[PDB]
């Protein structure tokens, strides 16, 4: 099956600074990639679908880019409430595979 | 008459005077009970409160041969509840109300819908609303939708506060059906239309409608062929009788053929002959359409042949009537069997049946059950044992099931043949060599068209079966066949009885070669159940693969034998033929598939396809065993296929959905022993939307995905033009896909595919290969050859293509046929008659642009349709005046010397020169002069002397125009002559090259000796020889047989046509026996191999010429000689 | 084609009065004529679908008549919802046609105009174009004549007019006249005036200002 | 029950093509004809063509050939029209109708508006028509606003967000030689209220998505 590799596993960024999370695939997936964000004690929330489009109601500070094999998730200005763990997901061929996840921390 | 008196516009609306609009119309259809749309207006138009409410009867017709009945109560039917009723239109079994603009106008239903079956009498009463009941029957095929109305108004009916309603009938007809399987006796002579339809500027008249409705059309004059009507279970046929008909016995007073069991009964009725069959328009009553229709019930499974006759008015002079005999066939599948062409199996009494549609109501399921046919008959039956045979021609995705009882309580010790069928899944393979030779002589069949067998006309079995029987007996070619003991003659001292025939039949089954069904045809799903759940029945079931990868059709039997239990014997006859060569599938594996349209490279991971009705989609992700690979028993690789089944349940994204939810009752094919590939045949569906379905496979940890686009546009693509460039293969212009002229499956997008070939000529040795055979019965019935000119003059008129027409376009050019001769001493030559090659001279005057078109697409069938190929030819300018002499004034333009009436011509030639030779018009060519040249009054082969090899001299020695190139090096000065012999008495039309018999006689008279001649040693080569354009010496045996049969008038009045047909026999003297005369080395094998061997020398004219030469003397012989000096 | 010579062009009436419409034809035609009602901003609604019959829901005061070369539609009395523009259509032949249409004016009472003038604003002066608007507020009848004078010199061709629909509240409908000139010419001239002539005015009313 | 629905108004450049969508809901679709009529504002209506859906062969007016096209699609119960090679004077309202079996068109659609002027999208310029500022007063004053240089129609004008609707007249737009529309909106208010009341005019031009609020005060 198609396997996501998501780096860096632990990412540290000061409040109000831009942060980027990378994702790499094993084969061409065109544009079927999605990004999820999860708080502790809360269910994951979808932010980016089609790997470059914000979902309805997502704040403008969340953006995504990439095509084919390398995909990136970027936050323009991290907030104090953005402490969460981010996952990537491919939606090209079943079974759908989730990324290892990346944790974002404030200094 | 009252049938047609349309002279009133009668502008009226649907609601009439009522204010009710169409929103509140009481719309309810006519009742449906045993194929009868009836909406009787009884009690629905009576005066009542809450009205007038418009009542509308909607008759929607989408089935053939439909009966429509309408009833309106008369005045005074019930006391004071029907007074003042009005009927619109007054003439409404025939005249109908139609809708133009926003009004309702009267029109003739016959004009709107052709073939309407008006019944002037209904229940012994008149057919009109004046009786109150109207009746008519619709035809079985309708070209375009038609809507018409009837009105039964009761608005003027009232009773104090009550008022009547208004009745409307709306009949809605949709197109259905293609054509009627029958005859169309026309009032016009035979005519051939041009390849283009642009000459259809005339209006849409009625005459054109008539010719496009029946599969066969017979003209009033110059007819050569009697009609042959073939029907099928659940099919419809019909006959259009001539306007001058006097009598007809083609219905009711009909005649069976089978003499083996007939009791000399005179006439029998189709209703009695075929149970549950119904005949339409028995009395032949209609305004204009003198037609009758017949429907054969689906449950019918018997085979039966019938004759009938048609008699015309006015006869010929006083009482000589030129009546027609037309043949009726109801069920004959795979009839070309060895149980008819072998006389030893004639005595056994059999019952020939076809495989009916299965009870499960699946359209492509065929079943034969012999449970009630293998019973131990009563001993009082003096006839003896019986043979029950099923015949059936299978196609792609067809499922055949054999059902057989093996219960020991009823049928002890029953034997299943083959004895290896239960264990090794083997069946009795048979050879089809006899059929090929028989078809070649009669139908001009070629062995390369084996895959299209059983499509040729069924004339060889009926009515002309005796001809086939005599052919095997008389011709020595079948004397050494391994089955000659079976089709040999019997004798009074060694007769064959019913028991004797059974013994030979058992021997015949035991000696035929046995081949496993699965190994013979791959991707075939076969399931054998030794004993069913009922513990009584043995069943064999299989489904035809989606693609038949066999060079020739597979022809076999199997079944059950109950001889030991004194029972009957069951036999099933099956044939398999290829339908289409390409499958639109995606192959993601390294090993390519020749029958897969799209092979995807390893670098590409996705594949997209467009699907449409009747199309086959494939999907392969595993290995395939080519003949270059050694087959071994290896387990299938762990292919990760999602879903587990690919095409019965398909991915529409992330969720799995069954294919039947997307496609209306789809047919899917898988392999039991192989995980992949999987196939789907697209059924007729109403889901016009562009829907996406997909499968996926994991090959070497890499996911491969296939995408299929299912589409059905509101309008099919008008045309699909594919252009290809000609390729040079050993100095011959050849075009790929030239075999597209052959029939193809009637797929939705393949109906209007046209192939164009581009040919450019800028060098000599210009041979244009054109595969365009002469029109013949069966696969090439409607082949026409036409051409048009583009440059320098754009000719607006299409013209037929022939040798004379080609000569006018390009002077001194020829059409030539390929010859593969091995030794000139033979009386017959190896010729490929399917291809004819165009040869043009060096002197191409200017740029000539023209197209050569054959339009075999006019040949259409139920499942396959013919091809169409266009040859676009362009020629480059040349100005080479070949050296030669113009003996006649007609040859002046070709040569630079005005040698008119110059009998002795001398040319001094040097290397790097070209010399051409022509004889004067209609004069005998003495020698080739390039392969056999006269040197010092001695015939010598200058090819060896001049060391010529594959030059112009060797390739053009047998043409009307012979050219030669002088070799670069020569040993010494050499002089040779070329002579034409002209006889002063008469002018001879030399249509074929002169044979050695005539040539030797000329040599003796002209004092020419040949004693040191040496033949060539060329091998695996080719030569062009001229023979007209289509051979008229290959006599059509069938045409002569029918012509002689027509002279005898087989059916005038109780003429017993069976005896007349049997007495009809072709004289064997018309044929020269086996063409391979003499001793044949047979070592010259290449490519196609042993092609047709026909004689080229026209014996009749040669005999006249041979006699003339002996009688004539020197004074009456004139010589035209070309002398060539080489230094 | 069949011509629809519908007459008259307009009708001025009050509540309770009688209105009689007419629609003639080029040649004699047996029935097959329909009348369509349409207020400004409405779809043409069918009221009479034959020679004299009426559609469901059409009020009873409508009554059609006539045949041949002449047809007549008579309305016995007008109600507040009966004023619109009416058309007549023939369909005896496929090429249908419609008439010029008839107008139903509310009330008949002459009222003089209220004339107002407006000088261009400084914001528009910066754009290089100056516009002067004259307002004729609540007149009756509609045939009011407006002329523009600049420094007592007549200005024509450089002005446009627009008229509102008649309102039943007080038989009111205004007309807007606008004068367009470049900013450079607005400075060269000082006196700008507009003259209004109307039936209800004994003498023309002039509004003017001195700005430039 | 039967109702007709048509597409929205559209603006096209000269030489282009415009398509009008028509749908028939209720009743039945196949066996009744659907007709088309257009009308230039201020003039009589013009008939164009009709079609019966069960037959794709439609017929048009003798004067209009080629440019007008009418087609029917029974699968979606629609009667789309395609008009090609547009030219000036084509700016008119287009109407659709069908016959209810009484030989006359009984139901008509909501209609469509077509514009063909060579101009393009542009936003209006709003200027104030301030009331005559003088000491005369007397409870009789008129004030308004000027809408100029916009294209195409429509533009909506409201006063005080839909307040004091008595005496406010919105004038129909006029076409200038430059190809841009223009109109004025006025309202009559008491003169003594100028110093104690504020009047605001709201202008909304949907084609250009331009919304402007302009205050009117004495100069």
């Amino acid at each position: 099956s198609i396997v996501m590799t998501q780096t860096p596993k632990f990412l540290l960024v000061p409040a109000g600074d831009r942060v980027t999370i990378t994702c790499k695939a094993s084969q061409s997936v065109n544009n079927d990639v999605t990004w999820y964000q999860q708080k502790p004690g809360q269910s994951p929330k979808l932010l980016i679908y089609y790997a470059s489009n914000r979902y309805t109601g997502v704040p403008d500070r969340f953006t995504g880019s990439g095509y084919g094999t390398d995909f990136t998730f970027t936050i323009s200005t991290v907030q104090a409430e953005d402490l969460a763990v981010y996952f990537c997901q491919q939606d090209y061929s079943s079974p759908l595979t989730f990324g290892a996840g990346t944790k974002l921390e404030l200094k | 008459d009252e049938l047609d008196k349309i002279d009133l516009s009668y502008e009226t609306t649907e609601s009439g005077d009522t204010a009710v609009s169409e929103d509140s119309y009481d719309k309810y259809a006519s009742n449906n009970t045993n194929k009868e749309y009836v909406c009787d207006f009884t009690d629905q138009l009576k005066p009542t409160e809450s009205g007038p409410k418009v009542k509308k009867c909607e008759v929607k017709v989408n089935e053939p041969l439909i009966k429509v009945k309408i009833i309106c109560p008369l005045k005074g039917s019930v006391e004071k509840l029907y007074d003042n009723i009005e009927y619109v239109p007054k003439k409404s079994p025939y005249v109908v109300l139609t809708k133009e603009e926003t009004k309702l106008k009267e029109k003739l239903l016959s004009k709107l819908i052709y073939g309407l079956l008006i019944s002037p009498t209904v229940n012994e009463k008149e057919n009109n609303f004046k009786e109150g009941v109207i009746e008519f029957t619709l035809p079985p095929v309708v070209h375009k939708a038609t809507v018409f109305y009837f009105i039964c108004d009761n608005s003027k009916t009232e009773d104090d506060n009550k008022k009547g309603n208004r009745g409307i009938v709306e009949v809605y007809v949709e197109p259905y059906g293609n054509k009627i399987n029958g005859c169309a006796f026309l009032d016009e002579d035979e005519e051939e239309e041009k390849y283009g339809n642009q000459i259809e500027e005339d209006e849409h008249n009625e005459k054109i409608k008539m010719k496009t409705f029946f599969t066969q059309n017979i003209y009033k004059k110059n007819n050569i062929y009697p009609c042959y009507m073939k029907l099928y279970s659940g099919d419809i046929g019909g006959i259009l009788f001539p306007k001058n008909i006097k009598s007809t016995t083609c219905f009711e007073e009909m005649i069976p053929y089978n003499k083996e069991i007939k009791w000399n009964k005179e006439n029998k009725s189709l209703g009695n002959l075929v149970n549950n069959s119904v005949v339409y328009n028995k009395e032949m009553n209609a305004k204009y359409f003198n037609v009758q229709y017949v429907h054969i019930p689906t449950s019918y499974k018997d085979t039966l042949n019938l004759f009938c006759s048609i008699i015309l008015k006015e006869e010929e002079s006083n009482l000589i009537s030129t009546s027609y005999l037309v043949y009726v066939s109801i069920n004959e599948e795979l009839n070309f069997s060895l149980f008819d062409f072998y006389e030893s199996f004639v005595p056994i009494k059999k019952t020939i049946q076809v495989a009916q549609k299965n009870v499960n109501n699946k359209e492509h399921d065929y079943t034969c059950d012999f449970t009630d046919k293998l019973d131990k008959t009563v001993p009082s039956t003096a006839n003896g044992k019986k043979l029950f045979i099923c015949r059936k021609h299978l196609k792609e995705f067809d499922t055949f099931t054999l059902k057989c009882n093996v219960n020991k309580t009823q049928y002890p010790n029953i034997e299943i043949f083959p004895k290896t069928l239960k264990d090794k899944k083997e069946v009795l393979k048979l050879d089809l060599d006899i059929q090929y030779q028989m078809f070649s002589k009669f139908f001009k069949f070629n062995t390369q068209n084996a895959k299209y067998l059983n499509l040729y006309p069924y004339y060889l079995i009926f009515p002309f079966n005796h001809i086939g029987k005599k052919e095997l007996k008389n011709n020595p070619t079948y004397k050494n066949h391994k089955d000659v003991k079976y089709f040999e003659q019997s004798s009074v001292l060694s007769p064959l009885s019913s028991a004797d025939s059974l013994g030979k039949l058992l021997n015949f089954l035991d000696t035929q070669e046995t081949v496993c069904l699965t190994e013979k045809i791959r991707y075939l799903n076969l399931s054998i159940n030794e004993l069913g759940s009922d513990n009584n029945t043995f069943s064999v079931t299989f489904q035809v693969p989606p693609y038949i990868d066999i060079k020739e059709p597979f022809y076999f039997m199997f079944g059950c034998n109950n001889n030991k239990g004194e029972g009957n014997i069951g036999i099933v006859e099956l044939l398999i033929s290829k339908q289409e060569e390409k499958i639109k599938g995606c192959n993601f594996h390294e090993s390519k598939l020749d029958y897969f349209n799209e092979n995807i490279s390893s670098d590409t991971h996705e594949c997209t396809l467009h699907a449409y009705e009747n199309d086959i989609i494939g999907f392969n992700c595993l290995e395939t065993t080519h003949p270059n690979e050694v087959e071994v028993e290896v387990e299938d690789a762990e292919i990760y296929l999602q879903p587990e089944n690919c095409f019965n349940n398909v991915y529409k994204g992330l969720n799995s959905v069954d294919i039947t939810t997307i496609l209306k009752n789809a047919q899917t094919y898988n392999i039991n022993n192989k995980k992949t590939p999987t196939f789907l045949k697209i059924p007729p569906y109403n889901l016009l939307e562009d829907v996406e379905i997909s499968c996926q496979c994991t090959i070497k940890q890499v996911v491969k995905k296939i995408k299929v686009i299912i589409t059905k546009n509101d309008t099919v693509l008008l045309k699909r033009e594919v252009q290809s460039e000609s390729t040079l293969d050993d100095k011959i212009y050849k075009c790929e896909h030239e075999n597209f002229i052959n029939p193809r499956v009637n797929k939705t997008f393949d109906e209007n595919v046209e192939y164009t070939c581009n040919i450019k000529i800028e060098n000599f040795f210009n041979y244009i290969q054109i595969f365009c055979p002469a029109k013949d019965l069966g696969i090439y019935k409607n082949i026409q050859m036409y051409y048009d000119i583009v440059k320098p003059t754009r000719v607006p008129q299409f013209k037929k293509f022939n040798n004379e027409e080609l000569h006018k376009l390009i002077p001194n050019s020829e059409m030539l046929h390929k010859t593969k001769e091995m030794l000139i001493l033979y009386n017959e030559e190896k010729v490929d008659l399917l291809h004819f090659y165009v040869f043009l001279p060096i002197y191409i005057k200017d740029i000539y642009e023209f197209n050569i078109v054959c339009d075999n697409s006019k040949t259409m069938w139920k499942n396959q349709l013919g091809g169409k190929v266009i040859y676009h030819i362009t020629v480059s300018k040349r100005e080479q005046k070949v050296k030669g002499c113009s003996f006649d004034n007609e040859h002046a333009h070709m040569f630079s010397y005005n040698k008119t009436n110059v009998k002795n011509c001398i040319i001094d030639a040097k290397p790097k020169d070209l010399i051409g030779f022509v004889c004067p018009s209609g004069t005998l060519k003495l020698t080739n002069c390039f392969k056999d040249a006269i040197v010092h009054t001695n015939l010598t082969n200058i090819n060896g002397i001049l060391y010529l090899k594959n030059n112009l001299a060797n390739f053009t020695y047998k043409h009307q125009f012979n050219y030669m190139e002088i070799p670069a090096l020569m040993d010494n000065d050499i002089s040779f002559k070329c002579i034409c012999v002209d006889l002063k008495k008469k002018k001879y039309n030399v249509k074929s090259p002169l044979g050695p018999k005539v040539l030797r006689a000329l040599y003796k008279k002209l004092n020419i000796k040949f004693d040191n001649y040496v033949t060539g040693t060329d091998q695996n080569k080719y030569l062009m020889t001229y023979m007209d354009l289509h051979l008229s010496h290959k006599r059509n045996y069938l045409k002569e047989l029918f012509h002689d049969l027509g002279k005898k008038k087989p059916a005038d009045t109780d003429a017993n046509p069976e005896s007349i047909i049997e007495s009809l026999s072709i004289n064997e003297s018309n044929e020269s026996g086996p063409f391979p005369t003499g001793d044949v080395d047979a070592e010259h094998l290449i490519l196609e191999g042993y092609d047709t061997w026909e004689s080229l020398y026209d014996e009749q004219l040669e005999e006249v010429i041979y006699n003339d030469i002996e009688s004539l003397e020197l004074k009456d012989i004139e010589q035209y000689v070309l002398q060539v000096n080489l230094k | 084609d069949i011509v629809m010579t519908q007459s008259p062009a307009s009708l001025a009436l009050s509540l309770g009065e009688r209105a009689t419409l007419y629609c003639r034809a080029s040649h004699s035609i047996s029935s097959w004529l329909a009348w369509y009602q349409q207020k400004p901003g409405k779809a043409p609604k069918l009221l009479i679908y034959k020679a004299s019959t009426l559609e469901s829901g059409v009020p009873s005061r409508f009554s059609g008549s006539g045949s041949g070369t002449e047809f007549t539609l008579t309305i016995s009395s007008l109600q507040p919802d009966d004023f619109a523009t009416y058309y007549c259509q023939q369909y005896k032949s496929y090429p249908w046609t419609f008439g010029q249409g008839t107008k139903l004016e509310i009330k008949r009472t002459v009222a003089a105009p209220s004339v107002f003038i407006f000088p261009p604003s400084d914001e528009q002066l910066k754009s290089g174009t100056a516009s002067v608007v004259c307002l004729l507020n609540n007149f009756y009848p509609r045939e009011a004549k407006v002329q523009w004078k600049v420094d007592n010199a007549l200005q024509s061709g450089n002005s446009q007019e627009s008229v509102t629909e008649q309102d039943s509240k007080d038989s009111t409908y205004s007309l807007s006249s606008t004068l367009t000139l470049s900013k450079a010419d607005y400075e060269k001239h000082k006196v700008y005036a507009c003259e209004v002539t109307h039936q209800g005015l004994s003498s023309p009313v002039t509004k003017s200002f001195n700005r430039g | 029950q039967v109702q007709l629905v048509q597409s929205g108004a559209e603006v096209k450049k000269p030489g282009s093509s415009v398509k009008v969508s028509c749908k028939v809901s209720g009743g039945t679709f196949n066996t009744y004809a659907i007709i088309w009529v257009r009308q230039a504002p201020g003039q009589g209506l013009e008939w164009m063509g009709a079609i019966i859906p069960f037959q794709d062969r439609g017929q048009y007016a003798q004067k209009f050939q080629g440019r007008v096209t009418i087609t029917a699609d029974k699968s979606t119960s629609t009667a789309y029209m395609e008009l090609s090679s547009l030219r000036s004077e084509d700016t008119a309202v287009y109407y659709c109708a069908k016959e209810s079996g009484r030989a006359v068109a009984d139901r008509w659609g909501q209609g469509t508006l077509v514009t063909v002027s060579s101009a393009s999208t542009k936003g209006p310029s709003v200027f104030p028509l301030a009331p005559s500022s003088k000491s005369t007063s007397g409870g009789t004053a008129a004030l308004g606003c000027l809408v100029k240089d916009y294209f195409p129609e429509p533009v909506t004008v409201s006063w005080n967000s839909g307040a004091l609707t008595s005496g406010v007249h919105t004038f129909p737009a006029v076409l200038q030689s430059s190809g841009l529309y223009s109109l004025s909106s006025v309202v009559t208010v008491p003169s003594s209220s100028l110093g104690t009341q504020t009047y605001i005019c709201n202008v909304n031009h949907k084609p250009s998505n331009t919304k402007v609020d302009k205050k009117v005060e004495p100069k």
